[PDB]
């Protein structure tokens, strides 16, 4: 009668980054 | 004596619904619907932006393409709308009695 | 230049992007805790 419950994880990238320059605003999440 | 009847000449027209679309200023105002908005602690509207470029000749002091990230807080506020009944009209709408 | 307009009817809507993935089972192997969860995104679409 176990309960099972998938990890989460959380994590952001920003790959395009790496393909370009940017400078996004620090409240924002990208 | 009262006699009364209802000339078909005209109507008058008690107040009329208005629309907003229909008006000028829904132009300035794209419109969506939230099914739920009340329930959001806070949010925001994230888009890009690039920033554009013009070519150069001659030996490339400097440049190279940028992004932005903008994003900017929803305001949220409310309409309210008073509306009443009396018992009177309860029961009429309501049905049979015990 | 001119008088009747044309202007858009319905609203616009919104779809969910995203979510957190939160599921759970009552104790079938132990991959079907994995193939559950694209059941569970396959609705969204």
């Amino acid at each position: 009668g176990s309960i099972l419950s998938t990890i989460e994880v959380a994590s952001h990238r920003r790959l395009f980054d790496f393909f370009a320059r940017v400078r996004s605003d620090e409240n924002s999440l990208y | 004596d009262v006699e009364f009847d209802a000339l078909l000449g005209s109507y008058c027209n008690t107040l009329s619904l208005v629309r907003f679309l229909e008006l000028g200023l829904s132009v300035a105002c794209v419109c969506t619907k939230f099914p739920e908005l009340a329930y959001m602690n806070e949010g925001r509207v994230q888009f890009e932006v690039h920033q554009p470029l013009i070519a150069r000749d001659g030996p490339h002091p400097v440049e190279q393409p940028v992004h932005n990230y903008m994003t900017k807080v929803i305001d949220r506020r409310a309409l309210n709308a008073a509306f009443s009944l009396a018992t009177e009209a309860i029961a009429l709408l309501t049905g049979e009695a015990l | 230049e001119d008088t009747e307009a044309d202007v858009p009817v319905t609203y616009g809507e919104m779809v969910l992007n995203g979510a957190n993935l939160v599921t759970a089972l009552v104790m079938r192997s132990l991959d079907d805790v994995g193939r559950h969860l694209l059941e569970m995104q396959e609705e969204q679409l």
